[PDB]
DNA sequence: TGCGAAATTCCATGACA
DNA sequence: ATTGTCATGGAATTTCGCA
DNA sequence: TGCGAAATTCCATGACA
DNA sequence: ATTGTCATGGAATTTCGCA
């Protein structure tokens, strides 16, 4: 009000260009701008104006400004608009992101077989012999896969299946998603008893189990092909599919998972016989060099508008199962540590520490 | 002549009948002839049905060129013959009453029978749960002749469960007394 | 067999390079190739070989060849492999496509208001006053939107809602997806009685209703924001949201849907007053030029491996609701007519004519 | 002075009571003063509640600066006053017993009453379904003064339902006889 | 005739079962 | 017989205020 | 030393609730 | 406290068979 009073008499105030005629009409300070005559409201009223304009349809920067510009003008209007957008809790938790996640990591392939198992459940499937699910265990180095039909994605069926698997070898690390079968204390004790380290995906990020998920694709695809024009009796096919995929060439590797695991084909059809004149010790020597020379993909180029997490940044976690007409994002939280360019620890909306993938994060807009 | 390789020959035989453990009475023993790698499958009978059921699990991982066994009824049946023919597995039998296999396999089967005995005493009906840890021990036992364990020869890597603490494999004086009572 | 006999004596046969020694061993013709000694099977046995190799895991080109190459060699092996892949019905209907759809069309914005309505249902939503669905009617030219709460996405609720809407004006064309409410004969008679042409999206292609679907996004987004921390009583908010969105600026157009429809804001907050000194006839003149000068997007660049439909091409329609362990694609069908680079008529798997979007088509591999 | 514009002034009034049609007895008539555009809302009573309910539909499309009406009880209530104040609508009343509006609006309301009468006869209880087609006819009637229909003046475009076949708007000799009986 | 800053435009991103 | 769309907020670009 | 063709590699595309 | 993956089939590229 005092700021605008000095403007009417013609005195200069920083932010208000001097080349315009600021006059008074109907008790309101007005300016004759190119777009027309706009009302210059006192500083003390501008916050309420930006709020009334924003709250009509909770519009973003430009759609809110265009409303205000219809009636008002003042220095740096968008600055006051953006200030409100960053304080509007409903917009922060309901709006989508417009910045993509940084480019994916391609973690190093495990050096040896049994260094890391990836496990996951497929299902529910059509009932077959009373069974509904398939426990899928993929060795990370070799791609070699074990298939177990279960009646539930339960810890008890996981333990029963892995006790049979670990008859052959114990893995260093088992990786799974955060499903109930794998996060239970009963499963943790099972793994601790055998010296196995349990490694979990970040929540709601199946890419992290991509090794097994991708194999799930091949399993369902082969099952589908074998079941065409037949009732879906997939129980008796799991052994067939397991053998078939474990002996299937990966065109980019030029090897089957069986070969990466054993260094020699068994008595399967079209068994490779190149190492027939080598001894087993010479064969294993060639196997050790093959395992180390396998193709490894590199991180792809970042998309043009990607974001990478910074310690201290305000970020928002995606709501897991958002109800109808409910926000898709949690309230803002702070990045505590950056484990890698795609994984962070945040100070959760409940106050807890949470390790999340940035694919389930957006950076809070307007800082 | 071509060097010996894994999956060239599987030696199979039944151990039993044993005390019942969770409804199982026999153990189908499968030993790879080159590596000495052992698979143990609990069955309810030394039948062709039980043998096919257990070997179907194994042959969904690796198929041997040859299966060797004695003239046991489960292995000489026409059903088991049709089963082997369907998978391209040649069946090879030892002469009746002249069971021959291989020094490495003979010694391996000795270890299995002695190891089973050592843990049968004190808990003769809880061996079904112990079969996993028995196969691990068997397959990580150092081979004096090849200077590699069956695990190392099959996978070309060291194992995450090395068994440097060998059992006595003989019955202690207290285990001999508690066995003569059973 | 006769072809291979002349090869053993050293006579040249086209396709078999002369610089190799073709010999006989164990009753099989063999060749000493760089990779090792391979068996050359007679022509009459090669089809069965390619089939046995392919059928292990129904592998594609390279993974099948790598199996065959372990034992056999013959001229142009991949040619025989690809020939089988194009005859394997299970692979054709189960495998994914690796060719993207051509770039999307950006159809011209309707010239006038009421030229074309786009309509669709939102729901089911949380019960509000007994209502579960929202009929959304978007005018194509203006974006101006009418909202009607209904208890079902039914024809009867559609007719009741549109009889109220058409009190204001009758549209030339109503566009909808192929939902039940809009495809019923009862709805067709309703539209024919009023001189309205019913235009339907291709099946299972919500992009075709993108005008309304995009507005559904704004409606749910605003409803969500207004309902934060409240029970989801959205019935009383539909009028609020309708007014709010119809008076919201589109930053790229610089106009609200209300302005594109009426050429002047009503007594809403922050009503634009630029045309206050013009007469209504001068105002409508400026409105007619605004409607014609609106920003129109252009077709984006085609992705590097896109396909465009050709009359006569073998293509496959995507299965609508594929059951578990069932193929995702129908048997091959022929393109009858290309309506536009993104829409075709095909000779359906049932024998009928079907107008489908190419987003629900893949070109049949291996011709 | 600023030229007249749509939404500058809405003229509202009740027509009724009419014969019951699907439970409705009155018609709330809303005419835009500049365009002559007409909205018809069927109500069950000439009450503030019914008026607010119907004007809430209209004011979710466009809000007038001024609503003009007579001193009818539904429009002079404190509830309807609070309703208008909440939407920034100024209420303007004509003098009691001196109903004045506008030549264009006066003539428009004549057309509405005469058009309703013409279609009330023969089916006096089926007018609820006919309100849509009545508004279309009213809003596509050529205006001799402005030389544009209300539709053209409100939307700046021609209409997809031009009404070139004008009703007689007078009662034919057979409709006068069937009306004197009702 | 050019600078710093504000204002406007651009546009990738994502979601509409 | 048909066809994606557009709010969003950082970034890129243009325009403004002043000289 | 270079050509046409076959063979191999490349890699965008899409799907793993 | 953790992280995408890889079969696929046209296209791009390299290698082969021959001279
Ligand atoms: C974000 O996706 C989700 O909400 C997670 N959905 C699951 C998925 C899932 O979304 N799979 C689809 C999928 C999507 C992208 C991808 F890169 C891999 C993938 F498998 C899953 O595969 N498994 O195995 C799950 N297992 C669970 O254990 C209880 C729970 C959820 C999933
Ligand atoms: C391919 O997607 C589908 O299967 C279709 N799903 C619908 C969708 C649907 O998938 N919506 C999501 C969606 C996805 C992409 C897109 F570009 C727009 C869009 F809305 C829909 O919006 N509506 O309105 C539907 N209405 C129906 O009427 C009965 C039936 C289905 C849908
Ligand atoms: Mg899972
Ligand atoms: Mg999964
Ligand atoms: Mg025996
Ligand atoms: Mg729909
Ligand atoms: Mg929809
Ligand atoms: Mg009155
Ligand atoms: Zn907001
Ligand atoms: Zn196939």
């Amino acid at each position: 009000d005092a700021e605008l009073d000095q403007l009417l008499q013609g005195h200069y105030i920083k932010g208000y260009p001097k080349q315009y005629t600021y006059f008074l009409e109907d008790g309101k300070v007005k300016v004759s701008r190119p777009e027309g005559v706009k009302i210059i409201p006192p500083q003390s009223d501008r916050q309420k104006i930006v709020l009334q304009a924003h709250n009509l349809a909770h519009t973003g920067r430009e759609a809110t400004l265009l409303k205000i510009a219809n009636l008002y003008w003042w220095p740096n209007m968008r600055k006051d608009v953006v200030k409100q957008l960053g304080r509007c809790q409903q917009c922060l938790i309901t709006n989508a992101s417009n910045k993509a996640s940084g480019p994916i990591l391609r973690p190093d392939r495990p050096q040896k077989p049994f260094d890391k198992f990836f496990i996951d459940y497929i299902g529910p499937l059509p009932p077959s012999q009373g069974y509904l699910y398939v426990l899928v265990v993929v060795d990370g180095m070799t791609g070699f896969t074990w298939l177990y039909p279960t009646k539930a994605p339960s810890t008890s069926a996981t333990v029963k299946s892995l006790n049979v698997l670990t008859s052959i070898a114990i893995p260093k690390v088992i990786h799974s998603d955060q499903g109930a079968a794998f996060t239970s204390s009963t499963f943790a004790e099972w793994a601790k008893e055998r010296g196995i380290h349990l490694e979990f995906s970040t929540p709601y990020h199946p890419q992290s189990s991509g090794k097994v998920e991708r194999k799930n694709s091949d399993i369902k695809r082969l099952l589908t092909k074998l079941l065409v024009g037949r009732p879906t009796k997939w129980y008796d096919l799991l052994p067939v599919v397991q053998l078939a995929l474990n002996n299937t060439y990966s065109p980019v590797l030029k090897y089957t998972p069986h070969q990466l695991l054993f260094g020699i084909d068994s008595n399967t059809p079209f068994a490779n016989q190149d190492t027939l004149d080598l001894t087993r010790e010479e064969e294993l020597s060639l196997l050790q060099e093959i395992r180390t020379s396998l193709y490894h993909p590199s991180t792809p180029p970042a998309s043009s508008r990607s974001w990478s997490p910074v310690v201290g940044q305000l970020v928002q976690e995606r709501v897991a199962r958002p109800a109808s007409l409910r926000p898709r994002w949690h309230k803002p939280s702070t990045v505590l540590k950056v484990l890698n360019p795609r994984t962070v620890v945040i100070l959760d909306h409940l106050g807890n520490n949470r390790t999340v993938s940035i694919d389930n994060l957006k950076p809070t807009s307007h800082q | 002549d071509r060097p010996q390789k894994p999956f060239d020959k599987f030696f199979i035989d039944y151990i039993g009948p044993l005390p019942p453990s969770q409804g199982y009475l026999y153990v189908l023993v499968v030993v790879d002839g080159m590596t000495g790698f052992t698979w143990l499958y609990p069955t309810k009978a030394p039948s062709t049905s039980a043998t096919v059921k257990s070997l179907n699990v194994l042959t969904s991982i690796a198929i041997p060129k040859v299966i060797h066994s004695d003239q046991g009824a489960a292995f000489t049946s026409s059903t088991f013959a049709e089963w082997a023919k369907e998978r391209g597995i040649h069946l090879e039998f030892s002469t009746p009453y002249h069971p021959q296999s291989s020094g490495k396999v003979e010694r391996k089967n000795s270890d299995i029978k002695r190891l089973l005995t050592k843990l049968l005493v004190g808990r003769p009906t809880k061996w079904y749960d112990l079969l996993p840890v028995v196969q691990l021990a068997l397959n990580n036992t150092y081979s004096p002749v090849l200077k590699y364990t069956p695990h190392q020869l099959l996978f070309g890597i060291d194992s995450n469960t090395p068994f440097a603490n060998q059992d006595t494999l003989d019955l202690t004086r207290e285990e001999e007394l508690s066995l003569l009572q059973e």
